[PDB]
């Protein structure tokens, strides 16, 4: 049994903490990283096609992509070595506008999240949430670009096939790693927690500086989104629009650069 | 069993959902006042789920919709209090492809002679139709009708000939989705 939450109404991002305790704590996720006050990386497989295997779903609060083959990622100053688990997706309106979660105060039309756990002591990424152990995530902005960007062609063509509210489909080959900046250099490090309801303050995050360029075109896939509202007796088809959480607030907290 | 129905603020052209509440029993929705909704290829009610289904809302379904359940048992109708809906002023919804919001299961066991109403309804802007056919490409038997402006698929006298998979489609001009579902025999 989960709480119903949603990203605007009685239970918008302000009144999840109502039924999320763990939604008004300290440390939360996104937040905006000041670049004039901040502070190496390895990826296995992301070089490699995704199995015809690899599907993906509208959740009705994001789009997300099961990865069923073997990514790792080491380095950054994580405690030890963690394996992709899921990919998922956050945009705005409409026109580029802005839907990242992440900042500084520059929001992109699009941010992507890929959640890692460490399979060196646990067994599956749900054993790990269950447990409240620590688990990995990239943060990966797209920015527009007057050209369509060929390396997110199967993903594209995967929100063409999830429009609606617990739809699914499979995913043609892409290679991951083109699903991240061509500069993977400069990124930021800190911790916090997720993003949606329970909110769970047990997130390493990694928010890589540099963009992904998408075009207009491949971003309109993401606004012919849709998902349902249960609302009284009345549930409703909606637009999937502006699903990102407020940022928060720091507190005790300093990032890291790199 | 009674509780405070708040009024609902729906869109122009949205597919939207009226739900009864509880699930052998026959389901009605009156408007406004007893007695009955005009079920057509835009409006549908489901004797599965008790709900209303409203595919694409148009002004004219601004009003008080109740849901009056009654028990096979008798003649009793057990009516709830109405959901009174409006329309937003703040905008209209756009085309986009059909849902299929309720339909038969994946798997669905049948008497023999029995008779089996498969439904298939979907929400969408424009208003879907929806279509019936086989997995297999065999044409239904001369027993088979298409019932409820074509939201249900009836089966009487079901026999194992009957068995197989059958398929459900809801398109409009924005796209088509696909309700399956294989029906077994047992006597």
């Amino acid at each position: 049994g989960d709480p119903y939450w949603a990203y605007s109404g009685a239970y918008g991002p302000e009144h999840w903490v109502t039924s999320s305790v763990s939604c008004g704590g300290r440390h939360q996720s996104p937040i905006d990283i000041l670049d004039q006050y901040a502070r190496e990386l390895q990826l296995d497989g992301f070089d490699n096609e995704s199995s015809n295997k690899t599907w993906m779903k509208n959740t009705g609060k994001t789009v997300a992509i099961l990865l069923k083959d073997d990514y790792f990622v080491s380095g950054a100053g994580l405690p030890g070595r963690f394996k992709a688990e899921k990919v998922e997706f956050h945009w705005g309106h409409s026109n580029g506008s802005a839907g990242s979660e992440h900042s500084n105060g520059r929001r992109f039309p699009v941010e992507m999240q890929i959640f890692f756990y460490n399979p060196d002591d646990f067994d599956s990424f749900q054993t790990a949430i269950s447990e409240n152990r620590i688990i990995g995530a990239m943060a990966i902005f797209f920015q527009v670009s007057p050209r369509d960007n060929s390396a997110l062609d199967p993903i594209i063509h995967g929100l063409k096939g999830v429009v609606h509210h617990e739809k699914e489909t499979f995913l043609d080959p892409f290679v991951l790693r083109d699903l991240l900046p061509a500069s993977l250099g400069s990124y930021y490090r800190y911790t916090g927690s997720l993003t949606t309801p329970p909110c769970s303050e047990i997130v390493e995050w990694i928010v890589f500086r540099r963009p992904v360029p998408i075009s207009y075109h491949q971003l309109e896939a993401f606004y012919s989104i849709f998902t349902t509202e249960q609302q009284d007796h009345v549930k409703s088809v909606e637009y999937l629009r502006n699903n990102f959480r407020p940022q928060q607030r720091l507190h005790d907290r300093v990032v890291s650069k790199s | 069993k009674t509780r405070m129905r708040s009024t609902v603020s729906v869109r122009e052209g949205q597919g939207v959902v009226l739900l009864c509440g509880p699930p052998e029993l026959s389901y009605a929705w009156v408007f406004n006042e007893y007695p009955f909704v005009e079920e057509d290829s835009r409006r549908f009610v489901s004797q599965e789920t008790g709900h209303l289904y409203i595919a694409k809302v148009e002004p004219s379904d601004v009003g008080n919709y109740t849901c009056v359940v009654t028990s096979t048992v008798t003649n009793t109708r057990v009516l709830g209090s109405p959901t009174p809906l409006v329309l937003r002023s703040d905008g209209v919804m756009g085309e986009y492809e059909p849902k299929i919001e309720v339909q038969f299961p994946e798997t669905l066991p049948a008497a023999k002679g029995s008779t089996v109403r498969l439904e298939c309804f979907a929400l969408g802007n424009p208003v879907p139709q929806i279509n019936w056919r086989r997995s297999d490409g065999m044409p239904f038997p001369n027993k088979i009708k298409l019932r409820k402006f074509n939201g249900m698929l009836e089966i009487q006298n079901f026999q194992q000939e009957d068995t197989g998979s059958y398929e459900c489609i809801a398109e409009n001009s924005r796209g088509k989705n696909v309700a399956r579902g294989r029906l077994t025999y047992y006597a």
